[PDB]
């Protein structure tokens, strides 16, 4: 499913702006 | 006589930012006027203080002067600030005081205790479409006075989105807001977040907030983001293609709305088109929203955050803490005179 893909990914705790 | 416009009320709005904006406080505060008590989250930090004279607490934002400028961030400091303290709106972060000294620039607001949106929004999974929805109006009244005031906001996301003591949304970081008529071409933001344009370098305007406003739509009725990967780059390549995949259980007004606003060619963008804002106001989706009843936040929100007594910290994650450390010897201060 999509949110397992979600879950498994490196991107779901806080996310840093670029600049 | 008659009652006030919407177009009068904004005319207010901007007579009353001018001011501020053109003639902006400065040095209302000092370090050793507040005890310190907890890091809040991660330039610098946001550290939980506590006022010694009133005992009430805040949300110090402490910024090391040597990092920005070597982050070279030193003209985005400087319009988070003057901003910040210009700003007026219900769903906007208060800013109380601000200050420098020899090695940071301190910005100190009003302490919002329920947390970010962030921790209850992964902790639940995802919102329903009515509580998504009562936080997303929130957001558009926010931009339609930030834009009216030639604002572009450029970081919306959940983990700037603080929940208050009545549960509506307290908007955070102004590290990115810029006060622009026209077009911009900074290549700043969070990647999730970042509209196409921002992406291919074309030079953007305040439609970027309403793209992100999609993308924070989604995020909160799905519990991911429309567009994610392990690494920003491939996020970028998804961004840029034109295609969402939507989950099965949103309803047709919530993807028609969002076809919308994660619409690729800003020129067909709702938000830019000649209605503006009421092109959104107006969506189906929006359909039940009483607009002036949640700026007058006399909606009963969908859930109101644990709160134990002042300075409670439980819906806040645990950070490393470290020493504020003030050096006999004033750092960058040419770079900073004007904060
Ligand atoms: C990481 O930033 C925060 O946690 C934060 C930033 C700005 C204002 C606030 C107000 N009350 C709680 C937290 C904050």
């Amino acid at each position: 499913t999509t949110y397992a893909d979600f879950i498994a990914s490196g991107r779901t705790g806080r996310r840093n702006a670029i600049h | 006589s008659e009652q006030e416009s919407v177009k009068e009320f904004l005319a207010k709005a901007k007579e009353e930012f001018l001011k501020k904006w053109e003639s902006p406080s400065q040095n209302t505060a000092q370090l050793d006027h507040f005890d310190r008590i907890k890091t809040l989250g991660t330039f610098g930090r946001v550290m939980l203080v506590k006022h010694k004279e009133t005992g009430n607490h805040y949300a110090m934002k402490i910024l090391d002067k040597q990092k920005v400028v070597k982050l070279k961030q030193i003209e985005h400091t400087l319009n988070e600030k003057r901003i910040l303290q210009a700003v007026n709106f219900p769903f906007l972060v208060k800013l109380e005081f601000s200050f420098k000294d020899n090695s940071n620039l301190y910005m100190v607001m009003e302490y919002v205790p329920g947390g970010e949106m962030f921790s209850h929004l992964r902790r639940i999974g995802r919102f329903s479409e009515p509580h998504a929805r009562f936080y997303a109006a929130q957001i558009v009244l926010t931009f339609e006075y930030l834009h009216s005031l030639d604002l572009i906001y450029r970081d919306l996301k959940p983990e700037n989105l603080l929940i208050d003591q009545q549960g509506y949304i307290q908007v955070t970081d102004f590290g990115f807001a810029k006060r622009v008529k026209g077009r911009t071409w900074t290549l700043c933001g969070t990647p999730e977040y970042l509209a196409p344009e921002i992406i291919l370098s074309k030079g953007y305007n305040k439609a970027v907030d309403w793209w992100a406003l999609g993308v924070l739509i989604y995020e909160m009725a799905a519990g991911y983001p429309p567009f994610f990967a392990d690494q920003p780059i491939q996020i970028y390549e998804k961004i840029v293609s034109g295609k969402v995949r939507f989950p099965s259980h949103f309803s047709s007004d919530l993807k028609d709305l969002l076809r919308n606003l994660l619409q690729v060619d800003l020129t067909k963008r709702f938000g830019n088109l000649k209605n503006g804002v009421n092109d959104i106001k107006n969506h189906k989706w929006f359909a039940t929203t009483d607009w002036i009843a949640i700026y007058q936040r006399k909606v009963e929100a969908p859930f109101i955050p644990k709160f134990k007594g002042p300075g409670d910290t439980s819906n806040f994650d645990d950070y490393e803490e470290e020493e504020i450390r003030v050096s006999i010897n004033e750092k960058c201060g040419k770079e900073f005179t004007e904060f």
